[PDB]
């Protein structure tokens, strides 16, 4: 599973942003134009337009990845490994051979 | 996107993991801040609901799946030949037997 | 201890409650699921440790982090969940089948909740479907949530908080702007009437050429925080990595107990076998030859 | 919440009289998405709702 | 077992009382005492 975790945006507050080139996971970022945005004071910014906002999303992995994971293999040839018991007339003997 | 393996990476704490989501980022409509995206669901859960019965329940010829590391253990299939040097102590010669 | 944008508060509507939910995790086999939200558990306004309490910010325009009981936290998905343990960020609580969970505090008549959809089903682990681990039954291994508080299943990275500006620190009269900071804190202002000015003032403080309260913001220096990287946030110029705090409740091994079906009756006949199986609950079967071919085949039986 | 009947009790002390009608309230939706909660991001539609 | 008349009598308060309705006692694991088994279900019921 993926933890999708979104980055705090960020608005330049009455100027312009530019969508820069990160390497996380499925990186994701745009750019919107004016928004005027609210958090709790009724108001974040000053100019009703020019006033961008940077959204930003990419993914992680999850913090319980650690046990619920899968791991993807390709085989090969594969050996053949038998482990013997002999015995001839009193003697007996336990071999592992290939 | 939206089937297995959509995210990967060579270890648990590696850090340049690579993944292809789908994720895209809608315009904010809401007054409230908020960022808003949409995004297809993990592939993992899917191939999980749709795995189908492992290989233990699905080998042939009795064989025994194992891990760490993988391995098959008791397979019963084909012949083996043995070609062996009995040391010549053991044996016993007719005139006393 | 940060407030979030929570899409369901009490009454309905989304709206800015100190209790969001975040997050939500039910990896675990025993049903048990990890809750994070933005209030701080087992601490105090200053942040000593203590379980009795825990702290959250203030619905004013101080904002300060005022603090309430454990007693009166209630966490429930369809029913009332148990809550099984609490540290910092982050909650554990067994809870019943549900759509979604919601986490609410009773100050009072002010109940003041968060709901998030979350589909919690009913999980079990083995091959057989059950309400309860049985008394008796086959040892086998599972994986769960570890209810001890201060274990780690990873890793969370916080920031410092970024500028929360209010309008009640303005004030408009006579078609002026003026910014009242509250008392002995000092209050970064900015505003852009024509040429934009920034600034710090620590009183109550005039400003020349602007007409409409629209045009500025004021909000105090609070670098004494540190914030998650919650998407309800504005964030700092500086949004370097400036804090990891753990997770706690890590998924940890253990065995457990599930149960063992009715022993089926078995009845041959030439080159043939036939089951009469009794599983009150689903119960698989899987069978599959020894040959070339597996013909593997696998049934989940109810009833006789 | 939805459910198969409607009741309205009054609990004057220990005296508690209840009446209780069969109602099939179910969970509705406008749009064409089902969907628990409205949710915080989306498109505005016309709806009818009782004036609180 | 599992089917209608697992168990019979010739009346309600009768003693001789006969019924086969395939239950076999497990061996206990855990330590508190109690005893396990398992049981076909009742056929009565499954007539019903």
């Amino acid at each position: 599973r993926f933890h999708t975790v979104i980055p705090s945006p960020q608005v330049k507050c009455c100027g312009s942003l530019e969508c820069k080139a990160s390497s996380k996971a499925d990186y994701t970022c745009r750019v919107f134009g004016g928004v005027y945005p609210f958090m709790w004071g009724g108001a974040q910014c000053f100019c009703d337009s020019e006033n961008t906002q940077l959204s930003e999303a990419y993914v992680e992995f999850a913090p319980d990845c650690t046990i619920d994971h899968a791991v993807a293999l390709k085989v090969h040839t594969a050996a053949l490994k038998v482990g013997l018991r002999i015995v001839y007339g009193n003697t007996t003997a336990h071999l592992d051979t290939f | 996107p939206g089937a297995f393996g959509d995210i990967q990476a060579s270890s648990l704490d590696a850090t340049d993991i690579v993944a292809r989501t789908d994720i895209r980022l809608l315009k904010p409509s809401v007054k409230n801040i908020h960022v808003p995206y949409t995004q297809a669901v993990s592939g993992y859960e899917m191939w999980k609901n749709n795995s189908g019965r492992p290989l233990q329940e699905t080998a042939p010829f009795g064989c025994k799946i194992e891990v760490e590391p993988l391995r098959a253990s008791n397979c019963a299939y084909g012949h083996i030949p043995i070609s062996i040097d009995i040391p010549d102590a053991a044996f016993v010669r007719s005139s006393e037997s | 201890p940060y407030l979030g944008f929570c899409p369901y508060c009490r009454h309905s509507a989304p709206c800015f409650s100190p209790i969001k939910i975040e997050n939500v995790w039910d990896e675990s086999d025993d049903g048990s699921i990890r809750i994070q939200v933005s209030a701080q558990f087992g601490y105090n306004q200053a942040g000593t440790a203590d379980v009795t309490k825990f702290r959250y910010m203030s619905f004013d325009h101080d904002h300060d982090i005022k603090e309430d009981s454990m007693d009166k936290i209630a966490i429930s998905t369809s029913g009332p969940c148990r809550r099984l343990g609490h540290k910092g960020y982050f909650l554990l609580a067994q809870c019943p089948p549900g759509d979604s969970v919601t986490v609410s505090i009773t100050s009072g008549a002010s109940e003041n909740s968060c709901t998030v959809e979350k589909k919690i089903r009913r999980k079990f682990v083995g091959r057989e479907e059950y309400l309860f681990p049985p008394v008796h039954g086959k040892l086998v291994k599972c994986h769960v949530y570890d209810h001890l508080k201060e274990t780690s299943a990873g890793y969370i990275t916080m920031h410092r908080p970024g500028p929360h500006a209010y309008k009640s620190y303005l004030e408009e009269a006579s078609g002026e702007v003026y910014i009242k900071p509250p008392s002995g804190k000092n209050v970064t202002y900015e505003c852009k009437c024509g040429d934009y000015s920034t600034g710090i003032v620590s009183t109550r403080t005039k400003m020349n050429g602007c007409t409409k309260a629209k045009q500025c913001i004021a909000y105090k220096s609070d670098q004494t925080k540190w914030v998650f990287n919650s998407p309800d946030l504005i964030r700092h110029t500086d949004h370097s990595v400036q804090g990891k705090l753990h997770i706690p409740f890590r998924l940890t091994p253990t065995v457990c107990p599930v149960p063992l079906a009715h022993t089926p009756t078995v009845t041959k006949w030439f080159k043939g076998i036939t089951l009469h199986l009794t599983a009150t609950r689903p119960t698989l079967l899987t069978t599959r030859k020894l040959g070339l071919r597996a013909d593997a085949t696998a049934e989940w039986i109810t009833g006789t």
